[PDB]
C-alpha cells in the first residue's frame, strides 16, 4: 500500500492492490499479538484486530485534487464458510460491500462461482451511469437481482410442492435462473468487455416478458431488448 | 353413483342399475361434475379422458376436505375397441403419485 | 480424535498441502482396497502436470482422466435414486453408467497391493485400462441408442476381458490392450 | 440459548436424535416405496382387467342396440331403479383411512329385469361387470395415490430434516463451543495474572 | 450455578454417593414433583437391599420394581420417536406403552409433600400401586392383543381409580387395593 499510494498520488497512476489472503495476515496477527501477553479477542484474535485491518483498509481512495487512485481487492478464506468468523466480519465492518464466492454454484461446475445474491457494492450507484459506463446500467443491474431472486426463492418452493404445480411465470424464472447461471455466471477464462456482459444481461432479460421488468423504464427495453441469447 | 360419457354407453350404465349422463364436449363434463359434486351422497364418479383429462383436477376446490366421492378416468368409445397405452398412463401416474417418471 | 475433520490441525494441512486422499473406513469395510474416497479426494497438481503427461504417456491422456472422471460423478449423482428404486427401475441410459460406474471402480480404482504384478502399475497401463473403459462406454452408448438393451451387453466377454487388465503384466500389456481394443470394437458391431 | 456444557450436550443428543429420525424415516420411505411398486403392478392389472370389461360391454351394447330398436332397451333400462349398489368403507392404509367399494351385487334388488330384446340381459351382466371392474381399479388407484403422497410427505419430512433442522442444530452447537472457548481464554489469562501477581510480591517483598 | 450440572462440586459429588437424585426444571416448571429427572437418576443400593425387601415388603417386590424400571425405559425410547412423528403415529402396543408411562409418571412418581394424606406413603402402599399398575397394564397389552382399541382403554373408570389411588389413607388403603383390583379385572373381562 506504501508502494500503491506513491504511485497513485505522486504519478497518477490509478493502481489496483491485491491482498492475496487476509486470512493468513490475520493468523500472523494474532500469532504476534498473543506473543505479548495481551487479551485475546473473539477467538483468541488481538482486540485490536478491528483498527489493525482498518490502517489497511483505509488507505484506499481518491483525493480532491489529484487524479490518480487506490482501488484495493482484499481476498480471504471465511473458515467453514462462516461469515459470522471474526476475519470475515471485521473486515465486513470496514470494507464497502463484498463479494462472496458460492460453493453450490463452484460444485455445479461454474467459474467464476460468484453468488449476486449476498454480494454488494456500496459504491456502485456513484459509479454506474451515462458518462461513466452507459445510461442504462443500474436498471439493468437491479433488474437482474430481482429476476434471479425469483427464480431462486420459486426454485426453493418447488421442492415443496412440485414442478407440476408452478405457473407459466414461475417456469420463466426457473428458466431465466438457470440460462443465467450457465451464462452470465459462468464465463470461464474470458475477458468480457462491459458492453458485452450487458449483451449478455439483456439476452437473459429476454427470457422474460417486457411486462415483468418492473425495474427497467420503457425507453431501455425499446432500445435493448429484444435480442437472442442464441447469438454468441 | 354416476358415469357421465358419450349417449351412446350412458343407457348401459342405467342399464345395469347405476346411472349415466350423456356429454358432448369438455364445458359440459365440468359443469355436470360441478353440478353432482356440490350434493353428498355419490361414492364413485366417472369421467372417460376424451372430454376430460383430470377428473379430480375439475372440482379439487371441493373434494379437498371431503373427498369421499371417488373420481376415475376411464377410457374412450373408439379408444376402447382399439385400445390405448397403459405404459405411457404408468409412467404419468408415477409422474402425478411419485413424480420421477423414470421406471422400467 | 473422532475423524471430524473440523479440528484446526487439519484446516491448517490441507491449507498447505496440494493434494488430499481422503482414506475411507466405508470403502474398506466394502472391501474395496485402496479404500480412498474419491468424492472427498483433491489435487491441486492436475494442470501443472498435464504437459508431462501430454509429452510422456498421451497427449490424449487429460481428456480422458476428466473423462473418467466425469463419469464416477455422473454415477455419484445417481446414488439417491438407487437408493429409492433398485438398479432395474433406470433407464437403459442410467443403467448404463451404473454398470459403467462399476466396471471403473471394481476394474480401474481397486488395486491389490500384495498381488504379484497387480502391486504396481504403470502410467501407459492405467492409460490403457482408462482406454479400454471409456472405448467400451462408448460404444455401449451408441449400442444403446441402436435399440439394444442393457443386459446383452453386460454379457459380453469383453467384460472379463477388462476385468483381467488389472492382472496382465507389464510387458505384457501393449499387446493385450491391442487386442483388446480390437474385440470390443468388434463384439458391438456384430450385437443386434 | 444461554451457553453452557450441559446445554452443548442437549444440542449434541438433540443432533444425534435428529440423525436417528432421519434414518428412521428413510427406511419408513423404503418400505412404502415397496408397497407402492406392488400396488403399481395391482393397479396395471386392474386397469387392463377393466379394458376388457369395457370392450365385451360396449360390444355387445352395440349388438344389441341394432338388433333392438334403442327405445326398447331404453325402456328396459328405465323400469330398473337407479338404486346405490356400492358402500364406501374407509380401509386403514399406514395410518390413513382411504374409502373401499364394497359392491353389494344388488341383483334381487333390480325389480322388473324382464324385457322383450334377446340380448339385453346379457348386456345387463356384461355392464355390471363392467361396472365391477370400475369399482376395482378404484380401489386400487384411490390406495396407489394415498400411499404417494404418503411417500410424499416422508420425502418433505427427511428433506426439512436434512436442509433445515440439522444444519441449524449445528450451528448452535459450533456457537456454544465458542462460547465455552473464548470463557476458557479469558479464565486462563486471569490466572496467569493471579500467578504474576504471587510471583512479584513473593519475590519482591516475600 | 444456572442448573449446570458439569460444575465442579455436582461433578465431584457425583464420583463419591451412591445414591443421585438429580431434580429437572422442566419437570419443576409444570408443578409435577418430587420432580425427579428419571433418566439422570441412580442408586448404587439397588441390590444391596433386595433381601430386605423380600422379607419386609413382598417376596416379588424387586420383579414389579423392574418391570416399572422396564417400562420407564421402553417409554423413554418410545419418546424419541413419538418427538419425531407424533404419538398417533404409533401401534397401539407402543401407544399403550406411552399411556401407561404417563400413567406412571402421574399416579406413580408423582408425589405431593404438602398434601395430607399423599405426603407419606409406606413400602407397602407403593408397592400395591405398582402391582395394580402392572395388572392394568398387562390387561391392556393382552386386550389389545385381541383388537380392542386403545382409545377406549384409556376411558376406563379403573384409570381414574388408578390415578386417585395416591389419596387414599394408610389404613384405609388395603380395601381400596382389592377393590382396585377385582375392577382391573372386571373392567377387562367386560371388554370382550
Amino acid at each position: 500500500l506504501t508502494v500503491a499510494e506513491y504511485l497513485a498520488f505522486e504519478h497518477d497512476y490509478h493502481v489496483l492492490v491485491i491482498l492475496t489472503d487476509m486470512t493468513n495476515y490475520c493468523e500472523a496477527l494474532r500469532e504476534i499479538g498473543a506473543a505479548r501477553e495481551e487479551i485475546p479477542g473473539r477467538r483468541g484474535y488481538p482486540g485490536y484486530m478491528y483498527t489493525d485491518l482498518a490502517t489497511i483498509y483505509e488507505r484506499a481512495g481518491v483525493v480532491e485534487g489529484k487524479k490518480g487512485s487506490v482501488t484495493q481487492i482484499p481476498i480471504l478464506s471465511m473458515p467453514d464458510d462462516d461469515r459470522t468468523h471474526p476475519i470475515p466480519d471485521l473486515t465486513g465492518y470496514i470494507t464497502e460491500g463484498q463479494i462472496q464466492l458460492s460453493r453450490e454454484l463452484h460444485r455445479k461446475g461454474i467459474y467464476p462461482p460468484i453468488d449476486p445474491l449476498p454480494s454488494l457494492s456500496r459504491l456502485m450507484n456513484n459509479g454506474v451511469g451515462k458518462g461513466k459506463t452507459r445510461e442504462d446500467h443500474k436498471q439493468v443491474s437491479d433488474q437482474l437481482y430481482s429476476a434471479y431472486a425469483n427464480g431462486v426463492d420459486i426454485r426453493k418452493l418447488v421442492a415443496i410442492i412440485g414442478e407440476d404445480a408452478l405457473t407459466e411465470n414461475d417456469r420463466r424464472y426457473l428458466q431465466f435462473a438457470d440460462a443465467f447461471e450457465r451464462f452470465f455466471i459462468n464465463q470461464g477464462q474470458q475477458n468480457r468487455s462491459i458492453e458485452e456482459s450487458l449483451q449478455i444481461a439483456w439476452a437473459l432479460l429476454s427470457m422474460l416478458p417486457q411486462g415483468e421488468l418492473k425495474r427497467i423504464s420503457k425507453d431501455h427495453i425499446g432500445k435493448y431488448y429484444g435480442q437472442k441469447l442464441e447469438e454468441i | 353413483m354416476a358415469v357421465i360419457a358419450d349417449p351412446e354407453t350412458a343407457q348401459g350404465f342405467r342399464l345395469a342399475g347405476l346411472e349415466g349422463y350423456g356429454a358432448s364436449s369438455a364445458e359440459e363434463a365440468q359443469s355436470l361434475l360441478e353440478t353432482l359434486v356440490e350434493r353428498g351422497g355419490y361414492a364413485l364418479v366417472a369421467v372417460d379422458e376424451a372430454l376430460l383429462p383430470d377428473p379430480e383436477r375439475a372440482v379439487e376446490r371441493l373434494m379437498r376436505g371431503r373427498d369421499l366421492p371417488v373420481l376415475l378416468p376411464i377410457a374412450g368409445l373408439k379408444e376402447a375397441f382399439q385400445g390405448h397405452d397403459v405404459e405411457g398412463y404408468m409412467r404419468e401416474l408415477v409422474r402425478k403419485t411419485i413424480g420421477f417418471d423414470i421406471k422400467l | 480424535p473422532g475423524g471430524d475433520m473440523s479440528e484446526p490441525v487439519t484446516q491448517s494441512t490441507l491449507r498447505i498441502v496440494g493434494a488430499f486422499w481422503r482414506l475411507d473406513a466405508s470403502l474398506a469395510f466394502r472391501r474395496h482396497f485402496p479404500a480412498i474416497n474419491w468424492n472427498g479426494s483433491y489435487s491441486l497438481f492436475t494442470s501443472a502436470l498435464d504437459p508431462w503427461y501430454r509429452e510422456n504417456v498421451a497427449e490424449d491422456y487429460p481428456e480422458l482422466r476428466d473423462a473418467i472422471s466425469e463419469l464416477l460423478q455422473r454415477e455419484a449423482g445417481l446414488q439417491e435414486i438407487v437408493q429409492l428404486v433398485g438398479p432395474d427401475a433406470l433407464q437403459d441410459a442410467e443403467r448404463l453408467v451404473i454398470e459403467v460406474g462399476r466396471i471403473i471402480r471394481e476394474d480401474f480404482l481397486q488395486q491389490n497391493a500384495y498381488h504379484e504384478v497387480d502391486a504396481y502399475c504403470s502410467m501407459k497401463k492405467a492409460y490403457g485400462i482408462m482406454k479400454m473403459i471409456l472405448a467400451f462406454y462408448k460404444e455401449a452408448e451408441a449400442a444403446i441408442k441402436r435399440g439394444v438393451s442393457i443386459d446383452e451387453i453386460l454379457q459380453l466377454p469383453v467384460l472379463e476381458r477388462i476385468g483381467r487388465a488389472r492382472y496382465v503384466s507389464e510387458e505384457e500389456f501393449p499387446a493385450y490392450f491391442e487386442e483388446a481394443m480390437k474385440e470390443i470394437q468388434g463384439a458391438f458391431k456384430a450385437l443386434a | 440459548v444461554s451457553p453452557t456444557r450441559m446445554n452443548l450436550l442437549q444440542r449434541r443428543g438433540q443432533l444425534r436424535l435428529a440423525q436417528k429420525g432421519v434414518d428412521l424415516l428413510k427406511k419408513k420411505r423404503d418400505a412404502l416405496v415397496a408397497e407402492f411398486f406392488g400396488l403399481v403392478r395391482e393397479a396395471m392389472e386392474a386397469r387392463k382387467a377393466l379394458d376388457q370389461a369395457a370392450k365385451e360391454a360396449y360390444a355387445a351394447l352395440l349388438l344389441a342396440q341394432a338388433f333392438d330398436g334403442p327405445e326398447v332397451v331404453a325402456g328396459a333400462a328405465l323400469g330398473v331403479p337407479p338404486l346405490e349398489g356400492v358402500e364406501a368403507e374407509v380401509e386403514n392404509v399406514w395410518g390413513s383411512k382411504v374409502p373401499r367399494l364394497k359392491a353389494t351385487f344388488p341383483d334381487g334388488a333390480l325389480l322388473s329385469p324382464v324385457g322383450t330384446p334377446a340380448y339385453t340381459l346379457e348386456a345387463s351382466r356384461a355392464f355390471r361387470r363392467y361396472a365391477e371392474a370400475l369399482i376395482r381399479v378404484a380401489n386400487t388407484e384411490t390406495r396407489l395415490k394415498k400411499i404417494g403422497e404418503e411417500i410424499k410427505k416422508t420425502t418433505r419430512r427427511v428433506n426439512a430434516l436434512e436442509q433445515v433442522v440439522i444444519p441449524g442444530i449445528r450451528a448452535q452447537i459450533r456457537f456454544i463451543q465458542q462460547v465455552l472457548e473464548q470463557r476458557e481464554r479469558e479464565d486462563t489469562f486471569r490466572l496467569k495474572r493471579i500467578k504474576g501477581k504471587i510471583e512479584a510480591r513473593e519475590a519482591e517483598e516475600e
